[PDB]
């Protein structure tokens, strides 16, 4: 009973039977300070049973620094009483309690444990019941950019999935007696050394069809070896292999054990020596937390961080730790450890969140056993960082100044940032800035830019959202929500409801990106991107870019002229299977999901908009008739759905999906069939109907089988909206009507002057005048996947799986129907939170601005396997143009708005340069092969003048600018590249 | 020497080739005798598929060897 | 973008097509016409077609949409124009230029391949009559290639 309609995009990275037995896991979480409450907020999302909250500490203002659920006016008041008020309007299925003593039995009414903001000597007795009574527990810790997780999910843990990818499956060209299987051609299976796979539907060797798993032993890029075949056969042709996971055992060990001899994850390579300081240096600090009533050093204090450094040495030498303690490293640790960023507290609350999941569903590879992070490269160099600047203000800002001081934070103040898009990366970004202060000076500000609609699905990522919310736009509800949030934010936020692009250029001219500081994009498609990016590169302004898919995520920065832009970057292509095997010969689900998608388009959208089109346009049809590849096509289909086959019931809309489905389904096939044989060879004499081609099988409309009455049905109903009719869904009228139906005969066909003109007019003059038909209009079906009451899924999936029953394929469910259709991208809530970390991390290194380019960091994680890899930017390339040093990216030429030929000669006599090629948006301006009558009419003119002919419309008022690609070569004729131009007009 | 290349069929095609031939002239040699066009010849040895601009020596093939020949699938 | 797609309409007049003459139509570089000369030893000899080629925005990113216009009798190309092809389907590197697909394109008319065929029915006229395949290409190409 998961509902599908508020966690879909959930499901697809998890899956039902994970939040099934998610929905049976209590969690109790210690601790609800900034860390806690992150927690808290990503598990109710998630979906656990119940949530249960203890932090009895009375809330303090700096508390409010990376807090977002507390007000000032809560001074004085328990954080969880305050909180749990708040956290319980997330989600209406997770309740939240708070329990104000806990006791260590009371532990095992929960199934994970997470604790934050604990002393090492409570932690370790709720350790040492809570590991000998298998109950997972989960350890955060979060001081300044340092940050630590411990998992210990008991002794004997079972991980059945463990990175979460599908099974790897392939087909087979022939496998040799010695156990040798081959792929097909320019075919990798991507296997490894050890993995378990089964073989189905072998030719010549049945034995290896039984399904019993067979090691793996990785010969080549496209061949592996599973040991001998003797007895089973001599030589198999064709088949398929599939990959089978099995589940593994991960032993941990409790913590007192792993203090002494601990079990390091390292997220970087290229600092390695870290973390067996950080291990001491922790637990010195509860040592010292210990030792000061809980009072940790003060900031940028040197005496505590003698202290420190003391304490550390006292227990490198009792643990017989044999490392010589960093100075430098450990001071620092000192110095921010009262620190509480809300970046850090994000991104570890992301992943403890999904380690939490992890331990819930016993999927996906976990954390084995300590995890220590730090952004230390993060700490700003531009200001002066004391103990005096450090020392709090008695401010909400407290947290933040305690690390950076209150020179940076005024700087923050005064940030005029620009964020697209208000989805889920929009939403926890807008946390982020609220809660850092941002744009709270004079001069600061922030404006949001998103034109879609909240819907009912983007409830479960995005927090700032309530379901009485549904339906309106998304900035004005997150503005509002961070107001709420941040009282300060009050008329420094500017909310748009207009799409990026081309056509909102009036709004987002000069003076508006005159007055920006950063760019931060929100973004979930590739086009949208680019077109950021070339207005960043024209603009020189700072650039973040963040991208997920299910547990996967990077985020990368551009830097006006330090790095590259995201265009020099490219993501991996999209597959388009080849037309052949999508019309003819298909062998997988997703053939005839795309066979589906492009049968509904071809019945129900291009048709209607045919018609529609020809009642408007008064020379459509003379227009088709040289301008469309299929006028005859066009043509029919006016006809059939004007006069020929118009409904005037419900009981025609029936009719008619009985003849498209005999069409469809039973008659193609047997004519595909009566030109390819089932026994019919190739050219080289092998099998025709062979390995990737699977012969086909006419079907015979039953009407008791459900798929072929949904299929009736959903076909019906189509039909009926288009022409605007009442459809019904009572099965009795369906099985009446279907009774007395005559199929037409139809048998294949073998085949064996310009009239053809003729038959078209005479095919055309048979349609209505368009002034006969005045005011009468069909509906088109525009695709629509989040509605499940048009029936578009429905049909969907009752095409694609009639198809599969064509060709014996597996038919796939409604669920896999829209993922794959609607190209619905995977998400999670954990993801988000951690893109949302690393950009706010890498934020503040731009704030500071930083001139090295080894100090910044494009971040890419895999959540799946606690995979966490950090590089350095890739530097823009350097260039020699007329033997000087020019930067590909973010170099240009500034010119202003002379005539063609003055520009033609300005670079050949400063650049030396002859202009071979200059366009301008999509157009040729001027081009070294065109007549030289064009050209003569087109050099005395200006550049703005000439575009202006050449595109057929007046620059608008508000364009200040035109960009002109040129590509010259040099005397000698060899092609050199040179920066874009910038036409001041 | 002598070599034995076995097709998708079973069927083996006995070649006269040296140890320091290149792969290409073994294309061409099969080529000559099947007509199948060398883009299209996936020639695999002891699980390794055999590449261009190498010698059947590179790949450690001795007297009669035993090669496997499948063939590409255009679109 | 433009770059790329200009060095190529450039190089194109460098490298004498024989047999083709792209021309971006108008001024519009991402819609092209180009044109493609019937091979002597083929059917389909003496015969001019014209296709279409929109190249889209992500271009060279993304691969070409080319699609005929002139109407040919082929196994492998239907009556709307499209080409069953691997390097323009899904084989699409990013390291491929007009000149390939203009070759490639000619190879395909100098052989079919009936083995994994586009038009079933033209298919296996080909395989079973040879002569009826020629006579109805020659018959094709003479009623839209000419003229
Ligand atoms: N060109 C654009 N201009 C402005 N906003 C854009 C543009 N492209 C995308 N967006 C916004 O980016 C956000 C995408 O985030 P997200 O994918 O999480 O939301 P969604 O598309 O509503 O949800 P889902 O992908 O789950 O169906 C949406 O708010 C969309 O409005
Ligand atoms: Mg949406
Ligand atoms: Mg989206």
């Amino acid at each position: 009973t998961i509902d599908e309609g508020l966690y879909s995009r959930q499901l697809y990275v998890l899956g039902h039977e994970a939040m099934k037995q998610m929905s049976q896991s209590n969690v109790l979480i210690i601790g609800c300070k900034g860390l806690g409450v992150e927690i808290a907020k990503n598990v109710c999302l998630a979906g656990v049973k119940s949530v249960t909250l203890y932090d009895p500490q009375p809330t303090r203002i700096e508390d409010l620094s990376s807090q977002y659920f507390l007000t000032e006016d809560d001074i004085g008041v328990p954080r969880a009483k305050v909180t749990v008020s708040k956290l319980a309007e997330l989600n209406q299925y997770v309740p939240v309690s708070v329990v104000d003593e806990l006791s260590t039995e009371y532990l095992k009414n929960f199934k994970c444990v997470v604790v934050t903001e604990t002393s090492l000597t409570k932690q370790l007795e709720i350790n040492d019941f809570t590991h000998k009574n298998h109950i997972a527990y989960i350890a955060a810790d979060s001081r300044g950019l340092f940050g630590s997780i411990f998992c210990d999910f008991g002794e004997n843990f079972i991980c059945t999935d463990t990175d979460g990818n599908e099974p790897l499956t392939g087909m087979i060209a022939s496998i040799t007696d010695d156990g040798v299987v081959t792929m097909l051609e320019e075919t990798r299976h991507g296997l490894e050394n050890g993995d378990f796979v089964k073989f189905t539907e072998v030719k010549g060797m049945p034995g290896l069809n039984d399904g019993t798993p067979r090691k793996v032993e990785v010969k080549g890029p496209y061949t592996f070896s599973i040991g001998s075949v003797k007895d089973l056969g001599s030589a198999g042709y064709n088949g398929v292999f599939t990959q089978v996971k099995v589940p593994t055992k991960i032993s941990f060990k409790s913590l007192r054990e792993s203090l002494k001899d601990p079990e390091y994850v390292y997220p970087d390579f290229g600092k390695m020596m870290r973390p067996p300081q950080y291990h001491i240096a922790f637990q010195a600090l509860s040592a010292f937390a210990d030792a000061h009533e809980g009072s940790l050093p003060r900031p940028r204090n040197d005496i505590d961080a003698a202290e420190f450094f003391e304490f550390c040495k006292k227990i490198a030498s009792t643990l017989q730790f044999d490392v010589e303690l960093d100075e430098k490293l450990i001071k620092e640790i000192s110095y921010q450890a009262r620190g509480d960023l809300v970046a850090m507290s994000a991104f570890l609350g992301g992943a403890v969140a999904q380690e939490v999941l992890k331990a819930t569903t016993s999927k996906f590879y976990p954390l084995k056993q300590y995890f220590y992070f730090d952004s230390l490269e993060s700490l700003p160099s531009s200001v002066t960082i004391s103990e005096e600047t450090c020392k709090p203000r008695g401010c909400r800002y407290d947290g933040q100044i305690a690390v950076f001081g209150s020179e940076f934070q005024e700087k923050i103040a005064s940030l005029s940032t620009f964020l697209v898009g208000a989805g889920a990366i929009g939403c926890e970004m807008l946390k982020n800035w609220a809660m850092m202060g941002v744009a709270t000076g004079e001069s600061g500000h922030i404006s949001v830019t998103d034109m879609d609609s909240i819907e009912k699905s983007n409830l479960n990522r995005q927090f700032l959202f309530r379901p009485r919310d549904v339906g309106k736009l998304k900035s004005e509800c997150a503005s509002t929500a961070v107001s709420i949030m941040n009282p300060s934010l009050t008329g420094k936020i500017t909310s748009y409801q207009e799409r990026v692009g081309p056509e909102s250029e009036g709004i987002f001219g000069d003076e508006f990106f005159e007055k920006l500081s950063l760019v931060t994009n929100a973004l979930d498609n590739v086009e949208a991107r680019m077109y950021v990016d070339r207005r960043c590169v024209f603009f020189e302004k700072p650039l973040l870019e963040s991208g997920t898919l299910g547990t996967k995520g990077n985020t990368q920065v551009v830097v006006p002229h330090l790095t590259e832009s995201y265009g020099s970057s490219q993501d991996p292509p999209e597959k388009s299977f080849p037309i052949c095997t999508l019309k003819n010969f298909p062998n997988r689900i997703e053939h005839t999901i795309a066979w589906a998608r492009d049968l509904f388009e071809g019945l129900f959208k291009q048709p209607i908009d045919n018609v529609n089109m020809y009642l408007s346009s008064p020379n459509f049809l003379e227009t088709s008739l040289k301008t469309s590849s299929n006028p005859r096509e066009v043509l029919e289909n006016i006809r059939d759905y004007l006069v020929t086959e118009k409904p005037l019931s419900f009981e025609e809309c029936i009719m008619w999906a009985r003849l498209q489905f005999d069409k469809f389904f039973n008659n193609n096939i047997q004519q595909l069939l009566f030109n390819f044989p089932k026994d019919s060879v190739t050219s080289t004499g092998q099998p025709f109907w062979s390995g990737p081609k699977r012969a086909p099988t006419p079907l015979s409309f039953d009407i008791h089988n459900r798929e072929h009455f949904d299929f009736i049905v959903a076909a019906a109903s189509l039909y009926a909206f288009n022409y605007g009719l009442k459809s019904e869904t009572d099965p009795a009228i369906y099985e009446r009507v279907l009774a007395g139906y005559n199929p037409p005969p139809f048998a294949p066909k073998s085949g064996i002057a310009n009239k053809d003109k003729q038959e078209l007019k005479s095919i055309a003059d048979s349609l209505p005048p368009p002034s006969s038909l005045v005011g009468f209009r069909l509906t088109p079906a525009e695709f629509e996947k989040d509605d499940d009451s048009n029936h578009h899924i429905d049909f969907i999936t009752a095409a694609s799986n009639l198809r599969a029953m064509n060709y014996d394929i597996t038919p796939a469910d409604r669920f896999k129907t829209k993922f794959v259709a609607g190209k619905i991208v995977p998400a999670m809530c954990t993801s988000t939170a951690v893109v949302s970390g690393l950009v706010c991390l890498e934020l503040v290194k731009l704030v500071d601005g930083k001139k090295k380019i080894e100090e910044y960091k494009n971040g890419f994680f895999n959540l799946a396997i606690g995979l966490f890899t950090f590089s350095d930017p890739i530097a823009s390339p350097k260039m020699k143009v007329n033997g000087k040093e020019i930067d590909k990216i973010w170099d240009r030429y500034n010119l202003p708005d002379c005539t063609l030929q003055e520009l033609i000669d300005y670079f050949q006599k400063e650049e030396g340069l002859e202009v071979t090629m200059l366009s301008s948006g999509v157009s040729l301006l001027y081009a070294n092969f065109q007549p030289p009558k064009k050209l003569a009419e087109r050099l005395p003119l200006k550049i703005s003048e000439l575009v202006e002919q050449i595109t057929k419309k007046k620059l608008e008022p508000f364009r200040k600018h035109l960009v002109l690609e040129i590509c010259c070569d040099d005397a000698n004729g060899e092609d050199v590249e040179v920066p874009f131009i910038c036409i001041k007009l | 020497m002598q070599i034995f290349v076995k097709t998708l069929t079973g069927k083996t095609i006995t070649l006269e080739v040296e140890s320091s031939d290149t792969i290409d002239n073994v294309k061409s040699k099969i080529q000559d005798k099947e007509g199948i066009p060398p883009d299209q010849q996936r020639l695999i040895f002891a699980g390794k598929q055999l590449e261009d601009g190498r010698t059947l020596s590179d790949y450690n093939i001795q007297k009669e060897s035993t090669l496997h020949l499948v063939l590409r699938l255009r679109g | 973008a433009l770059k790329r797609i200009n060095r190529e309409l450039a190089d194109l007049g460098k490298d004498p097509p024989s047999s083709s003459s792209a021309g971006p139509v108008g001024d519009d570089l991402f819609h092209w016409q180009a044109t493609i000369m019937g091979p002597a030893d083929s059917p389909y000899a003496g015969g001019v077609f014209f296709l279409s080629i929109h190249f889209p925005t992500d271009y060279p990113f993304k691969p070409p949409k080319v699609n005929f216009t002139t109407r040919i009798y082929h196994p492998n190309i239907n009556s709307n124009g499209s080409i069953c092809l691997d390097i323009l389907r899904d084989q699409w590197s990013p390291a491929l230029t007009i000149s390939k697909v203009l070759l490639s394109i000619s190879s395909l008319l100098t052989d079919p391949n009936p083995d994994d065929p586009l038009v079933p029915e033209i298919a296996h006229v080909y395989k079973t009559d040879r002569s009826r395949y020629e006579l109805s290409a020659r018959e094709w190409t003479r009623k839209y290639a000419i003229g």
